RNA sequence: UCUCCUAAGAAGCUG
RNA sequence: CUCAGCUUCUUAGGAGA
């Protein structure tokens, strides 16, 4: 459950991560686009899952590139 | 009548255009918001996890 | 006599099998499995104890025949390519009966090499296996991994496969002794694989009669004709790389200004191939017929593997023009169609014109002459130059998702847990190096030597599949584009659209141009652009832009005939037919075409655009030219082709800034690319059917008529030299008869007589697999193909639609339906961010219902509910649309002719036949 | 009258574009000569038993500069080890090293223990040694 | 009012 | 940011009834 659930929200995860400029590294572009795709690709919710947190964690890694403490009040 | 027709379709070209510059304009903010939405609304530990210790400070 | 009998046969061991031959004679003709005769097979052991591949053939054998092939062996005994044979007599039952053995013989012949790397199957190649692993090509070992023979899967096969070559060039050598010791005998007779052992000698005689010592004839048509995919296939001539022809001695170091090899061509034409009797022309603009051009394009495939890669490609000049120097093309060396020059190569011009400045600015000469050296690691594609200081990584971004739809499909009951319907479709994104990666997917393009023999009637087959259409040059005004607003290719793409050059030049500089290009070469540059579309695979696709001066000249030369293809109805290729309004429906009651005891079969071919051979694609093109015999002169007709060939065959591609050479295949993107493909999908069909036909012992066809279609069929490939029409036209109604085809491009349904499938008298799945195999350079997969038994059923999939037999009205009508899937996606899935705002969008919601309708139909729910689902939103969208207008207006949008859109009739009306 | 005018203006508009796309052409190979070595050029055509060469031995043989793409340090170590390497009957050295995202990479930085650290495929960019 | 045919623009699907 | 086919919608124009 919650399949189709997961892989939307890695499509707008790697959209917002492109509108970031992360394809100006082509490594962390790489390994987000390859994320995505097994994502994408899954049969399997908790594969997903774990796919899906490491997609975030590069998110959130540019603490100062997007407003997290705003985005969710 | 015609002219009541000219008007609709002008009018329905200027909606058109100030609907598609203002979703064009809107796009980061609404993906970043669209973005949280979803995450709160799948509410996964690890995912919940992660973004209250980013919130925090506790960042990776 | 046991004991006495293996003395005289002498260190031998003492001593029902099917192997293949190559029969003709007035009662049976082809080239099949039979049983073995009895004979005497005592294998010879070394002196270790260790068994060899050496046997002695022991045969009983008639005083008459055993005079005759004594006589014969006593003429050509002296030859080194002749098994040694020993003639004695034997005491049985108290009478002298006389025996005949071959000795040192291999087990296996060359007619089975042939026979199990033309008719491969993956669970039946035990023969294969035990060649390949008695010549160490490999060992038991290497069979034990899954796809050990797929071409893609593991691309190392190539290398085992090459690994007899040798033997086979060695075969071909002393073939070729034999053949000069029968003319020098005076003993005409035919030579036949299966008299060939695979260590290269020969040895059987019955057939053979004497004549004047000076005069002998050996006829060699079937043997080499068989032979030819096995000699690309084991890559036999990769030892005349090297010099002196020694594979252990450094490779030969040509001359880099060398490009001209025709010395060399035919001095391999005389060492492997002398008793060939056809001519052979090194450069095919000598050619006499497009059929002449075929049979010598088969032997220059096959010869310039042997030449370096880079004397192949446009051979450019320097030239004057207002006192300044330009490298412009005059000419170009093609691989299979040798050196060709320009008639109208023009020094020290005065001014250029726009007709000369567009050509020299789409030659690749100058961009590639000013242009850096490129040594490019990430792909093993010839690459020739840098043309930009930096290299550029185009990447493809995801989709944009439509949460609106989403949210109103799941507030609706979809993308539940275990539902059938579940997102398949998605916009996957690709890194920088995604583009290159797709072009190594060229890797896939192989030298391909054909069947010459069999290609040749193949194709006449195939040309009867296309008599019913017109075609010819047409003037500048009467060509029709369909859209102006598309790239004109490289360089031509940083100063307009097609639309500037189709308005720069006028008609008759367009003339001009068409003339141009019938006596002279224009090679082009392609460009190599990232598609961005919804796909259900992880899988880039590029697809190819043409330069704009190839385009126009190829919209010139082929439209009327491309126009005539897609107006037809009622044909077997089905392009430009609509699946709207009944047309399904026709089509299908087409293709059933009331075959006897119809089956449906179809398939679709595994890398289809990067591995189609090189010779195919001369094929097809050759094909559809076949329609200017009134308007083109024969050299006109060649130098069309040497221009499509250099355009769209073995053109250089541009790639990141970067200048590649295109091994072959179909550049999808050019002007004929789907007639094209279905040429080649009618002719991959065509030798299906020819190698099941022939491939069937002829003594178990219970009917006569099909064993004299057989026989004749047998004459018309490989005795008769001259096209037969009256067979060709029996055959193409045979075909029609049993096995009913609709193509479009690389896709196709078949309706076969399925008894005579299971019979062997026409194709089935097994059959395409094997040709596929030896003509293609692919191994098809049975998940690939498909078969449907019961044609109430309709095919399984055509162009990925599914069918359904449906009552509507009165009368029960075969409707195609997509994948749901593929509808939904689409409706979540957009690729511009304007498109998730619903209100802006709603006609493409009113296509997406189109094509989603015939789901309705469908005895799934959950299927169904997808139609409604859109019908649904739309009124939604509409709703939404009108409160905005209100708000932001005082007004009221006063349409009402909307309601029909999300009530069914509009969307039920688009599939019955009335329109 | 008005369709008469506009043709007119249509006409006038497509004989302006033909002059500047005439324009830029001219232009475009008229720059495009002035990069080739006129020398090395010279002496391979006057070689050729009658003008005509193959085209994909010019860059070969003429070309001033190489540009190698590079997917792995095991390629990388191949191919152009050190800072001058051997390449088409030529030798050629190193002038630049860049990442895939066009940063400048010193030759002390590819080796094996850094080799994660780089962002792959690398271009080298050297210049035909000996003149 | 209806039908057909030419052109322009938007969109969808297929190989 | 290609080739070809089919389809829906909107607008301008011509002809016929
Ligand atoms: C059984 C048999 C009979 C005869 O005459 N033969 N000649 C050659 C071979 C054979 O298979 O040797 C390669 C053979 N077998
Ligand atoms: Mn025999
Ligand atoms: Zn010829
Ligand atoms: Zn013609």
């Amino acid at each position: 459950s919650k399949m189709s659930d997961v892989k939307c929200t890695s499509v707008v995860l790697l959209s917002v991560l492109q509108q970031l400029r992360v394809e100006s590294s082509s490594k962390l572009w790489a390994q987000c686009v390859q994320l995505h795709n097994d994502i994408l690709l899954a049969k399997d919710t908790t594969e997903a899952f774990e796919k899906m947190v490491s997609l975030l964690s590069v998110l959130l890694s540019m603490q100062g590139a997007v407003d997290i403490n705003k985005l969710c009040e | 009548r015609k002219l009541e027709k000219m008007a609709d379709q002008a009018m329905t070209q200027m909606y058109k255009q100030a609907r598609s510059e203002d979703k064009r304009a809107k796009v980061t903010s609404a993906m970043q918001t669209m973005l949280f939405t979803m995450l709160r609304k799948l509410d996964n530990d690890a995912l919940n996890n992660i973004i209250n210790n980013a919130r925090d400070g506790c960042v990776p | 006599d046991a004991q006495s009998f293996l003395n005289r046969v002498c260190r031998l061991t003492p001593c029902v099998v099917y192997r293949a031959f190559d029969i003709y004679n007035d009662k049976v003709a082809g080239f099949a499995k039979f049983l073995k005769t009895n004979c005497c097979r005592f294998q010879e052991k070394d002196e270790d104890d260790n068994l060899i591949d050496s046997y002695f053939v022991v045969k009983r054998h008639t005083f008459s025949n055993y005079q005759h092939e004594e006589t014969i062996y006593n003429l050509l005994k002296d030859c080194p390519a002749v098994a040694k044979h020993d003639f004695f007599k034997f005491r049985i039952d108290g009478d002298m009966v006389p025996h005949i053995s071959r000795q040192r013989l291999t087990k296996y012949t060359m007619a089975d090499l042939v026979y199990a790397l033309r008719h491969f199957d993956e669970g039946n190649c035990d023969t294969l296996k035990e060649i390949l692993v008695t010549y160490n090509c490999c060992d038991d070992d290497y069979f034990n991994k899954k796809d050990w023979y797929d071409f893609v899967e593991n691309p190392d096969i190539l290398r085992v496969y090459a690994n007899l070559g040798e033997r086979v060039r060695q075969a071909l050598l002393k073939t070729v002794q034999f053949c000069d010791a029968m003319r020098n005998a005076g003993i005409v007779g035919v030579l036949t694989l299966d008299n060939q052992d695979l260590n290269g000698n020969w040895y059987d005689f019955g057939d053979f009669i004497q004549t004047t010592p000076g005069s002998g004839v050996p006829v060699v048509d079937s043997y080499y004709s068989l032979l030819m995919p096995i000699l690309t296939l084991t890559r036999a001539l990769t030892a005349e790389s090297h010099v002196d022809t020694d594979l252990t001695k450094p490779y030969i170091k040509w001359d880099l200004l060398k490009y001209d090899f025709t010395e060399e061509r035919l001095k391999l034409f005389d060492r492997y191939f002398k008793y060939w009797d056809q001519t052979y022309h090194p450069n095919c603009v000598n050619c006499l017929d497009d059929r002449c051009i075929l049979h010598c394009a088969n032997f220059n495939v096959l010869f310039s593997t042997v030449f370096p890669p880079t004397s192949f490609g446009p051979l450019v000049r320097k030239i004057f023009v207002d006192g300044v120097p330009f490298v412009v093309s005059t000419g170009y060396h093609f691989r299979e169609l040798g050196v060709v020059h320009n008639q109208d190569v023009n020094l020290h011009s005065s001014r250029l014109s726009f007709k000369e400045l567009l050509v020299y600015a789409a030659d690749p000469a100058m961009h590639a002459a000013s242009g850096n050296l490129l040594l490019d690691k990430r792909t093993t594609c010839f690459s020739v130059a840098a043309l930009t200081n930096n290299v550029a990584f185009q990447t493809v971004k995801p989709g944009n998702f439509n949460k609106d739809f989403y949210d109103f499909a799941v507030s609706k009951g979809f993308f539940k847990e275990g539902s059938s319907v579940e997102l398949k479709h998605f916009f996957f994104a690709q890194d920088g190096n995604a583009a290159i990666s797709d072009y190594d997917y060229y890797r896939y393009n192989l030298p391909t030597m054909c069947d010459i023999r069999q290609l040749l009637f193949v194709v006449e087959v195939v040309d009867k599949y296309f008599d019913c259409y017109d075609g010819g040059c047409i003037n500048a005004n009467q060509v029709i584009v369909n859209n102006l607003d598309k790239s004109a290719g490289f360089p031509f793409n940083k100063w307009g659209k097609a639309r500037l050059y189709y308005d720069s030049m006028s008609y008759e500089d367009q003339d001009a141009l068409f003339a141009y290009t019938k006596r002279n070469v224009i090679p082009t540059i392609t460009q190599m652009n990232l598609k961005y579309a919804i796909s259900a695979k992880n899988r880039a696709r590029t697809v190819a832009g043409v330069s704009i001066c190839s385009t126009m000249t190829n919209r010139q030369f082929h439209q009327k005939l491309l126009k005539s293809i897609a107006a037809t109805r009622g044909a077997t290729v089905v392009i430009g037919t609509s699946k709207f309004y009944g047309g399904w429906h026709n089509m299908l009651k087409t293709v059933y075409s009331d075959v006897e005891n119809p089956h449906l079969m179809g398939w679709d071919y595994p890398k289809c655009d990067r591995a189609m051979p090189n010779m195919l694609r001369i094929m097809a093109s050759l094909v559809l030219a076949r329609k200017h015999t009134t308007c083109c002169s024969l050299s006109h007709r060649f130098y069309r082709l040497a221009n499509e060939c250099a355009q769209v065959l073995s053109e250089m591609v541009m790639c990141g800034g970067s200048l590649y050479v295109k091994p072959g295949g179909t550049s999808s993107g050019d002007a004929t690319t789907a007639y094209a493909n279905s040429v080649f999908n009618i002719c991959q069909a065509v030798t299906a059917n020819v190698n099941a036909l022939l491939s069937t012992d002829g003594n178990k066809i219970a009917d006569k008529y099909v064993r004299n279609l057989q026989h004749r069929l047998y004459e018309c490939l490989y005795r008769n030299r001259d096209v037969d029409t009256d067979f060709v036209n029996e055959f193409y109604a045979y075909l029609r008869k049993h096995f009913s085809m609709m193509i479009l491009s690389d896709d196709a349904v078949v309706c076969f007589n399925s008894t005579y499938a299971s019979q062997g008298l026409v194709a089935s799945i097994k059959n395409f697999k094997s040709v596929l195999y030896y003509q293609n350079n692919v191994f098809m997969s049975e998940a690939k193909c498909w078969t449907e038994t019961d044609l109430t059923k309709g095919p399984h999939e055509f162009c990925s639609q599914h069918t359904m037999l449906v009552k509507q009205g009165d009368d029960y009508v075969y409707l195609p339906y997509p994948d749901p899937s593929r509808i939904l996606g689409a409706g979540c899935f957009v690729d511009d961010i304007v498109k998730t705002d619903g209100t802006l969008m709603i006609e493409r919601f009113v296509s997406l219902a189109i094509d989603a309708y015939p789901l309705t139909k469908h005895p799934n729910q959950e299927y169904a509910d997808v139609f409604h689902l859109y019908l649904q939103y739309i009124r939604k969208l509409h709703d939404e649309l009108t409160g905005h207008m209100l708000d932001m207006y005082s007004v009221m949008l006063t349409n009402d002719n909307t309601s029909r859109y999300w009530e069914p009739e509009f969307y039920e009306a688009m599939y019955t036949p009335h329109t | 009258a008005d369709q008469a005018m506009t043709q007119m203006y249509k006409q006038a508009r497509s004989e302006d574009k033909r002059a500047k796309v005439t324009s830029a052409m001219q232009t475009m190979l008229f720059t495009m000569l002035r990069k080739l070595d006129n020398d090395a050029l010279n002496n391979i055509i006057n070689n050729a038993r009658d003008g005509c060469v193959p085209l994909n031995i010019i860059p070969l043989t003429t070309a001033a500069k190489l540009m190698v793409v590079i997917p792995d340090y095991n390629t990388y170590k191949n191919t152009c080890d050190g800072t001058t390497f051997t390449y088409a009957s030529a030798l050629w050295e190193i002038q630049q090293v860049v990442d895939a995202d066009s940063k400048i990479v010193q030759l002390s930085e590819i080796s094996m223990d850094n080799s994660p650290n780089l962002a792959w495929p690398l271009i080298v960019t050297a210049l035909r040694a000996n003149s």
